[PDB]
C-alpha cells in the first residue's frame, strides 16, 4: 500500500476519458462501479462543459456481483452504440472492474458491431492518468491507420498537425490558439488538431501533414513516434513555453519543413524582465514541480528569462525523468522524481524557497510553509480553467507567465521598507498588502536571525546551522550568523 | 420501470439501469469539518484518491484531513500482508498528523470486493494505542453506499463507543449546521427538555452517552443502520417527519415534546411566534415557486422531504420524485404528508430518466453536477442537488432559507434574461 | 483648503502630459518647479516605457524667483524645439508656475517658431487630470483643423476613428486592440487612433473617417462634439464594456454607418455566468466607484450580466454625474458624487458590501474593512498595467472582467462549509484559502449575529438595528435579529 | 559648466539647467515608517498630493499615514483665512486618526511661494492640544529642497523638542535601518560607550536628550541644517567620513572612539574580526565590479561617499560624480578619501549630462527612475539611485550588501544574456 494524501495523477481511465471527451464521434463504454461517474464533474464543473461526456458507465452494485456482470457490460455496449451512434468505440475498465476481469474490450469485438473498436488495457494499479491518455490516443490512431518535400512541389503552404492538447490538460484551450496564430504568421497552416476537437475521421488525415507538432509529449509522444515510423512524418521536440523555447521551436519546425528564416520582442516578457523594477527579482529562490514538460519549460524561464535561482526541481512524470535530471544537473541540483506529496513538501521545506512554481498540490504545502505560490501544471482545479485568454505557450503565453509568476512575490517598495523598518502596526513581517489582507541558538543568535527580512530567513537559518556544523562551532550566536553569510 | 405499488395515496416505482450518484466516500467532504479532530483514511485505489481531492481539493489545506492508502500490485498479488501494510501506513500517517484523535479507515470498492478486513485492523490498531488514537472503520464503497449513506456508516461506527447511561436525554442524530444545532437546542430547552445532545458531536472524543431513557430524533432520512444500532443500545427511536420547512419541523419537534410529555399549551406558546414569522418570510419565495413544475433525480434520500416541503409550503407541482433508496418504514410519516398521486421512483436509469425530464421540460430540475450544466445548455433550469447537504436547512426558522435555495436559480434566470 | 488623504485624479497638467506622451511628434514645455519631474515616473515605471516623455520642464528653484523666470521658460522653449524638432508644441504651467503667471503659452507664440503652438490654459486649482487631457486634446485638434454616405459611393469599407485611448488610461493598450479586432470582423476599418499612437499629421486625417468612436468620453467627448459640429462626423456614445454594451455599441455604429446586421456567445462570460457554479453569485452585494465610464459599464454588468445586487454606486467624474445618477435611480440608489476619499470609505462602511469594484484607492478602504476588492478604473498603479492581454472592452474584455471580479470572492464549497461549521482550526471565519494565506445588543442577540456567515454579517447588523429602531424595540435579542431577517 | 575649482586633488564643477530630482516632500515615504506614530500632512496642491500617492500608494493602507491639505481658489484669493482653514482641516484629520502623536505640516512650493506661515500654525495648534498631539512644521518644497533634504528639514524641526541634558551620550543622526541601528549600538557598546541613541527615534514622542557632553556622529551626508541646530544646543558634531563600506565605517567608528578616548587596542580588537570577514564577503562583488566605469547623476548627496566606496573598495572607475548639493566642509573627510582627479559636478543640466553619459557609455549609470528604463532601452545598464535610501547600507558588516546593490544589475545583465 502507498499512503497518498494527494495524488498528482488520477487513475489511467481518466486519461482515456480525457481523450474520448476531447474528441467528437468517439464514445467510451466504461465498466465501473456505481459512483465512478464523479469523473463527469471533471468535465461539467472544472472544464465547465455544457454537454455530458461521451461515456457510458455500467455502474454495477454489490448485488450485481452475485449475477452476470459480463452480460451487464454487453447490454451497455449495445445501448451506447444504438443511442449515440459513434464513429468509433472505446471499451475499458476502471480499477474495481479490473479486479473482476470481465474482459469487456474483447467482448465488444465479438458483438458484431460495424464500427472500429479500441479495447483498452489500462493497469489501474500500475499506471496513471497521462499514461492512460497516451496509451488510448496511441491505440486509437494505430488502430485507425495500421493498414495504411511534397509541399514545395504541390505549391501549397506547409501544414502541420497539432498533437497533444486535451481537456483537463493545462491551458490547452489557449495554447492551441496561440500556437496556431503564430504558425499562420510564419506561413504555416494547420492540418489536424488532435485529440482536442478531432473526430476519428480527422485522425485519418494525420499522414497528410508535412510535420507533427508535439505540444504535449506526456499525451502525444508515443503517437508521434508511431506516426514517424509508419508514415515518415517528422515531429518537433521543443515545446514552445517561454520566449527562448518558442524561438527554438520555430527554428526546429522550419528545419523539418525546409524553410529559411521569430523575433524576441514579439513577447513583452523580455522588456518587463529587463526593466528596472525586475532588478530585485535577481536571485529569488524558487522551487519547481509538476509534469515533465511544464517543469522543463519553467526551469529555463526561471533561470534564463527571469533571473531566479532554482533551488529545487522535480517531476511526477517518471517517463520524463532523465530529461528533468539533465536539466537539474545543469542547475547544479539533484532532481526530485516522485509522486509522493510528502516528499515534495519535505523538499520544499528543506530548501526554503521564496517562490514555489508547482501544481495545485503545492499550494497545500506552500500555505502551510507560508511561501508565495503559483500553479504551472496539472493537477489543477477550476481556477486554472479561466474565461479569459490564458495560454502558457508562445509570445502571449510568456506574457501571462510573467504576470502570474511575479504576482505572488512581495512588491519592490514594500519589500525594501520591511527590510528597513520592522516596528510597524500595519506593515508587519510577512505582510503583503498588494494581496489586500490585514544545534542550539543563543538569544543573541536568534536576534540576528530575526533581522533577516522574512522569505529569505528560512535559507539563512539553514545555511547558518550548516555552517556551524561545518566548523568546530558549538551553539550559535549573532557573529556566526554573519560568518555563515560571508562564507556562502 | 416495473409494476407500481401504492402507499399513502402515492405511487412507488422502481427502475434499474445506469446510475449517476456519488459513492459513500464523499461523506468525508462534510464529516471532516463537522469533526476536525478526526482523519479519514480511505483504503482503495487511485480512483478513490482522485475522487476526494477532486471534491475537496479546490480548497487549500495546510494540514491534511483525509487521504488514501492506495492498493499496489503486491497487495493484490498477496505478496504483502494487508494487515502489516495497513499498520505501517497508519504509522507514518500519525507521524505527519500526530494530533489525530480518531482515525476512520474507510472501505472502498477495491477493499470491499477483495474483502480486506478493515474492521479487525481498526480493532487491532485501536489496541496498539488506546490512550491516544481511536481507529474505526466504515464502508463508503460505491457498490454498497450512495452519497449520504456514507454518514450512516460513519455514525454507526461511533455508536459502540458511546458511553452507557440511563439518563434523560434527547438525541439529535444526523449532521446539523452549527447554528442550526444551537437553535434547535435553544428551542428544546424552552420546552423544558434540559438534556439535548447532537450525534455526531463537534469533537470525535466527546460522544454523547446512550441507553434507555434516551429519545432519538432523526434529523436526516439516511440513518437506517445508525438508528437500528442506536435502538440496539436501549434508546427509543421517535417516529416523525424530517425537520424541513414549517410543517416538517413542527411535527418533528412535537414528536419529542409528546415523548417527554410536555404540555401542549407550552409547545404552542413556544412555536407560535416562530411559525407566524416563518409564514411571513416564506411569502416572496412562494410567489416565485408556486405553480412551478419540479423534477428531482436520486441523490441523497432528501428528495421525499424536499418534495413534501416544496409542494405543501411553496406550492410547487411534483413531476417525479427520485430516490436512490427508500426505507418505507422510515419515510412513513413523510409519505403521509406528501400530496396524493405523487410519483416516486426508487433506483434509476439515467438515460430513460433524462428522457422523462426532456419530455416534460420541468421548470426546475434538481440534479447532480454531472447533469446540471448539460441540462442548462438544453434550456432546462436546474438546482444542483448537493447544496442541501451543505446548507442550514433544518428548523422552523430555516424554512425561508430552504425555499430560497430553489428560488435562487429561477431568480437568476430572470436577472440574466 | 480640502483635506485629501487620497486624490482620485492628478492635477490637470498630468492629463496634458498624457496626451503629449501618448502621441508622437508632439513636445510639451512645462513651466514647473524642480521636483515636478516625478511625473516622468508615471510613464517610465507605471507604463514601463523605454523612452523619456516628450516633456521639457523649466524646473525653477527658489533662487530663480529673484530672477527672470519668464526668460527661463523662453530659453527652454528654444532648446526644446531645436533639440527635439517636433511637429507641434504644447506650452503650459504647473500649479506653482500658475501662481507666478509668466504667461508661457502666449510667450511661445511670440518667439517666431514655425510650428503650430497650443497654449494650454489649465486651472490647476479648479480642474483635474481628465479635464486637462480632454482640454489639451480638444485645443490641439481645434487648432489643427480650424481653417478646414460617401463610403458606399467610393466602394470602400467603412472607416472609423478611435478617439480616447491614452497612456495612464485604464487598459487602453488592449481595449484598442480588442475593438479594432472586432470592427475588422464586422467589416469596419480603422482610420486614425488618437491620441494614443497618433501624430499631429495623423490628426489632420480625422475628418476622413465615416464615424468617430468615442471609447473614453472623459478624454474625447469634447473633441467628438467639436468634430461633429465642424465636419458633420457622427460619433458613438455607447462604450463597449460588457457583453450587452458591446452589442449595443455594434448596433449603434452600424446605424451611423448605415449597415444592416454581434452574437452573444462570442464572449465566454454569458456561459460562465449562466453555469451552475455562478448560482451563488446571485444577490451578492457590491459597491461600485471610479470614473463615469467604467462605473456605468460595471453597473450594467453587475446588475444584468452577473446577477449581483448593487448596494452602492458613485463616481468622481462630475461631468458624468447626471448619467451616474440616472443609473443609480434605476438601481434604486442615490449616487455618490464626490472626490472625497473619506466620503467613499464611509459609504462603503455603511452599506457593508460583499464586494467593492473601485479604484486603487478603494483597495485602501476595503483592506481596512476586510472586503474583497477588484480594480475597475483609474487611479491605478503598476499591477494594472500588466504584460498580458487585458482588455476591459469587447468580447474578451468581458472574459477578463468575469475572472477578475469573481476572483476576490470566497469560492462555493468553502463558503458553504464555513456556513455549516464554524469550529475549525484552519478554515476559520473570514478565511479564504484560495488566496493561500493562513442601540444595545444583548449577549443573546450577538450570539445570533455571530451565526451569520461573515461577509453578509455587516448588512445583517445594520438591518437589525434599523429594524429595532423602526419599531418600539429596545435593546436587541436573538429573536429580533430573526424578525429583522423576515422583515426585509 | 563653469570654471573648475580644485579640492583634495579632486575637481569641483557646477552646472546649471534643467533638473531631474525629487522634491523634499518625498521624505515622507521613508519617514512615516521610521516613526509610525507620526502623520505627515502636506499643505500644497493636487500635484503634491499626486506625488506622494504615486510613490507610496502602490502599497495598500488600512490606515492613512499621510495626506494633503489642497489649496483651493478661495485660499489663493484670500477669501478664506488660511489659519482658520488649517485648524479645521487638522481638526477633521485627528477625527479619522485620533492616535496620531506627532503631526508634520509639510511645506510645499505653493505654500512657500505665497508664504503661508505654517510654523506659527504649528505652534498655535500645538498649544490647543499640548497633552496629546505635537504639531510641527518643515519645508519639503521643490524650490527649496531636493529629495533627502526633506529629512534634514524634519529632523531640524524635532531638535527644539529634544530634552535638555549634559549626560554622556553618543548620538547617531540620520535614518538607519532597524537592524543596522541595533548592530551599530551593539558595536559601540563593546567599545565601552554605554549611552548610544538614534535620531530620529522609532517613536516621535521619545526623542533623545541633548546638550554638552553629547557627541554626534552624522550617518547621513544631508543633515547640514540639523547638524547646525544640534550644535546650537551644546552638542559636539564629530567630523568623519560616512559609514559606507569598510573604510568609511571604520573611520566613522574611530571618530567616536577618539572623542570618548577609548584605547586603540580595544577598538582594534573589536573591529578586526568585523573587517576581516567583510573583506572576505566583498571579494565576489569586487570581481564583478572592478574595472567597471561608473557615472552617478545627482539625487541624494550620497553620491560622493558611494563613489568613494565603489572605487576604493570595489575598484570601479569614476567617470562623473554628480551631486544636487555640496556642503564642502561636511564632505571634507570624504573628499580626502576619494581617488585623485575625481570629477564632481554640483548641480545639473540633465540634457547635457545625458550627452556626457551617452558619449562615455558607462558600464553602470546610477540614475533616477525617470531615466533608468529609457537608458536601458539605449543599451546602457543602470542602477536606480533611490534604492540606497531604502537599503541597510551602513556599517562594516553591510559593506558586501552595499556592493551587491551595484553588482546586481550587472549580474542580471549577464543572466538574461
Ligand atoms: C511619484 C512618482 C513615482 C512612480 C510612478 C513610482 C513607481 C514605482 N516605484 Mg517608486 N515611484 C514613484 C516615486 C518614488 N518611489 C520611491 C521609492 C521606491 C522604491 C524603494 C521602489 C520603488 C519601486 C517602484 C516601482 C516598481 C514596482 C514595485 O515593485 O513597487 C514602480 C512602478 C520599486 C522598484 O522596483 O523600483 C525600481 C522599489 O523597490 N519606488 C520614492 C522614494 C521617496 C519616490 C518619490
Ligand atoms: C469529484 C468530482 C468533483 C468535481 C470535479 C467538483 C467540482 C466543483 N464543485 Mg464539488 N466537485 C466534485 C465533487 C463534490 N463536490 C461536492 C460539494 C460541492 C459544494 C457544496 C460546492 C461544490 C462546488 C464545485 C465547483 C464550483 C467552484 C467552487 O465554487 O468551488 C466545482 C468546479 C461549488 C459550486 O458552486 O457548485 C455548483 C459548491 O458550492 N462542490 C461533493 C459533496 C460530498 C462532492 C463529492
Ligand atoms: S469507492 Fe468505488 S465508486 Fe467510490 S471512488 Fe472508489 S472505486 Fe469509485
Ligand atoms: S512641493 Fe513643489 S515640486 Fe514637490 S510636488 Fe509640490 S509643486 Fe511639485
Ligand atoms: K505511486
Ligand atoms: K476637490
Amino acid at each position: 500500500m502507498e499512503l497518498t494524501l494527494w495524488t498528482y495523477e488520477g487513475p489511467p481511465h481518466i486519461g482515456a476519458m480525457r481523450i474520448a471527451t476531447s474528441m467528437k464521434g468517439l464514445h467510451y463504454v466504461l465498466h465501473a462501479p456505481q459512483g465512478d461517474t464523479y469523473a463527469d464533474l471533471l468535465f461539467t464543473m472544472i472544464e465547465r462543459r455544457g454537454s455530458r461526456p461521451p461515456v457510458t458507465y455500467t455502474t454495477f452494485q454489490a448485488r450485481d456481483l452475485g449475477g452476470d456482470t459480463a452480460e451487464l457490460v454487453k447490454g451497455h455496449i449495445f445501448e451506447a452504440v444504438e443511442r449515440f451512434k459513434p464513429e468509433a468505440l472505446l471499451v475499458g475498465e476502471s480499477c474495481t472492474a479490473e479486479l473482476i476481469q470481465d474482459q469487456p474490450g474483447s467482448l465488444a469485438k465479438g458483438m458484431g458491431l460495424n464500427i472500429p473498436i479500441v479495447s483498452l488495457e489500462l493497469p489501474a494499479y500500475s499506471k496513471k492518468e497521462n499514461w492512460g491518455a497516451s496509451e488510448t490516443f496511441y491505440q486509437l490512431i494505430r488502430g485507425l491507420l495500421k493498414e495504411i518535400q511534397s509541399w514545395q512541389e504541390e505549391g501549397r503552404r506547409p501544414r502541420v498537425n497539432l498533437l497533444g492538447p486535451s481537456l483537463l490538460g493545462f491551458r490547452c484551450r489557449d495554447d492551441v490558439l496561440e500556437i496556431q496564430k503564430i504558425l499562420g504568421e510564419n506561413g504555416i497552416d494547420i492540418n489536424v488538431i488532435a485529440p482536442l476537437g478531432a473526430s476519428p475521421s480527422d485522425l485519418m488525415r494525420l499522414p497528410k501533414a508535412d510535420a507533427n507538432v508535439c505540444l504535449y509529449p506526456e499525451i502525444a509522444e508515443s503517437t508521434c513516434l508511431w506516426l514517424e515510423r509508419n508514415f515518415k512524418t517528422p515531429f518537433t521536440k521543443v515545446v514552445p513555453i517561454g520566449v527562448k523555447a518558442t524561438q527554438d521551436f520555430l527554428e526546429e519546425l522550419y528545419e523539418l519543413l525546409g524553410m529559411e528564416v521569430s523575433n524576441s520582442d514579439q513577447s513583452k516578457l523580455p522588456w518587463y524582465s529587463k526593466s528596472v523594477d525586475s532588478n530585485y527579482l535577481t536571485g529569488k529562490r524558487v522551487f519547481i514541480f509538476g509534469d515533465g514538460t511544464h517543469v522543463l519549460a519553467a526551469a529555463r524561464i526561471a533561470n534564463e528569462e527571469l533571473g531566479f535561482e532554482v533551488v529545487g526541481i522535480g517531476t511526477y512524470s517518471r517517463e520524463m525523468a532523465r530529461k528533468v535530471r539533465a536539466a537539474a544537473t545543469e542547475l547544479g541540483l539533484e532532481a526530485l522524481i516522485t509522486n509522493d506529496y510528502l516528499e515534495v513538501e519535505e523538499s520544499i521545506k528543506e530548501c526554503a524557497p521564496e517562490l514555489v512554481l508547482g501544481t495545485q498540490m503545492e499550494r497545500h504545502s506552500a500555505k502551510r510553509l507560508g511561501i508565495p505560490c503559483a500553479v504551472i501544471s496539472t493537477p489543477m482545479h477550476v481556477q486554472d480553467v479561466p474565461a479569459r485568454y490564458s495560454p502558457q505557450m508562445g509570445w502571449e503565453g510568456a506574457n501571462v507567465i510573467f504576470d502570474d509568476w511575479v504576482h505572488p512575490l512581495m512588491m519592490g517598495l514594500e519589500e525594501h521598507l520591511i527590510g528597513m523598518f520592522r516596528h510597524d502596526f500595519e506593515f508587519t513581517d510577512g505582510h503583503q498588502s498588494h494581496l489586500g489582507h490585514l544545534i542550539h541558538w543563543t538569544s543573541e543568535g536568534e536576534s540576528e536571525l530575526a533581522k533577516i527580512p522574512f522569505f529569505v530567513r528560512g535559507k539563512v537559518r539553514r545555511n547558518t546551522e550548516k555552517y556551524a556544523r561545518q566548523a568546530g562551532c558549538r551553539e550559535i550566536d549573532g557573529e556566526t550568523l554573519l560568518d555563515a553569510k560571508a562564507h556562502f | 420501470l416495473g409494476s407500481p405499488e401504492f402507499m399513502s395515496g402515492s405511487t412507488l416505482l422502481k427502475e434499474t439501469g445506469p446510475r449517476e450518484v456519488f459513492c459513500g466516500l464523499t461523506s468525508i467532504v462534510w464529516l471532516h469539518r463537522r469533526m476536525p479532530d478526526a482523519f479519514f483514511l480511505v483504503v482503495g485505489s487511485r480512483t478513490c484518491a482522485h475522487l476526494i481531492q477532486s471534491a475537496a481539493g479546490v480548497m487549500i489545506f495546510a494540514e491534511p484531513r483525509f487521504g488514501t492508502a492506495i492498493l499496489e500490485e503486491r497487495d493484490l498479488a498477496g505478496l504483502a500482508d494487508a494487515h502489516e501494510e495497513l499498520d505501517r501506513v497508519v504509522k507514518s500517517l500519525l507521524k505527519r498528523r500526530p494530533e489525530i484523535r480518531t482515525l476512520f479507515l474507510v472501505g472502498s470498492c477495491p477493499s470491499e470486493v477483495i474483502k480486506i478486513d478493515l474492521s479487525r485492523a481498526a480493532e487491532r490498531l485501536s489496541s496498539q494505542f488506546n490512550g491516544q488514537v481511536r481507529i474505526l472503520n466504515y464502508s463508503g464503497s460505491g457498490i454498497e453506499t450512495t452519497f449520504t449513506q456514507g454518514e450512516d456508516g460513519a455514525l454507526k461506527a461511533l455508536v459502540p463507543l458511546m458511553p452507557s447511561s440511563q439518563e434523560e436525554q434527547l438525541l439529535l442524530a444526523g449532521t446539523l449546521a452549527n447554528p442550526v444545532e444551537d437553535r434547535l437546542k435553544t428551542i428544546f430547552n424552552r420546552l423544558g427538555i434540559q438534556k439535548v445532545e447532537s450525534f455526531p458531536p463537534r469533537e470525535s472524543t466527546k460522544l454523547p452517552a446512550i441507553g434507555p431513557g434516551t429519545k432519538v430524533l432523526l434529523a436526516q432520512p439516511y440513518l437506517t443502520d445508525t438508528a437500528r444500532e442506536l435502538k440496539d443500545r436501549g434508546a427509543e427511536i421517535l417516529q416523525a417527519p424530517f425537520p424541513l420547512g414549517v410543517e416538517g419541523s413542527q411535527l418533528w419537534i412535537e414528536a419529542a415534546a409528546n415523548a417527554f410529555k410536555i404540555k401542549k399549551t407550552l409547545v404552542d406558546a413556544t412555536l407560535e411566534p416562530l411559525i407566524t414569522r416563518a409564514h411571513k418570510a416564506l411569502k416572496p419565495y412562494v410567489e416565485q415557486l408556486s405553480g412551478k413544475k419540479l423534477f428531482l433525480l436520486p441523490e441523497s434520500q432528501l428528495e421525499i422531504p424536499l418534495a413534501r416541503f416544496l409542494s405543501n409550503e411553496c406550492g410547487m407541482k411534483l413531476i417525479e420524485v427520485g430516490v436512490p433508496y427508500l426505507n418505507r418504514e422510515m419515510m412513513g410519516p413523510e409519505l403521509d404528508l406528501l400530496p396524493q398521486n405523487t410519483r416516486i421512483v426508487e433506483g434509476q436509469h439515467v438515460e430513460k430518466q433524462l428522457d422523462r425530464v426532456r419530455e416534460h421540460h420541468p421548470d426546475l430540475v434538481v440534479c447532480g453536477m454531472g447533469l446540471a450544466n448539460p441540462l442548462e445548455a438544453e434550456g432546462i433550469s436546474t438546482k444542483w442537488s448537493i447544496e442541501m447537504v451543505f446548507s442550514p436547512i433544518h428548523g422552523i426558522d430555516q424554512a425561508s432559507d430552504l425555499a430560497e435555495l430553489f428560488a435562487r436559480p429561477l431568480h437568476r434566470q430572470n436577472l440574466l434574461n
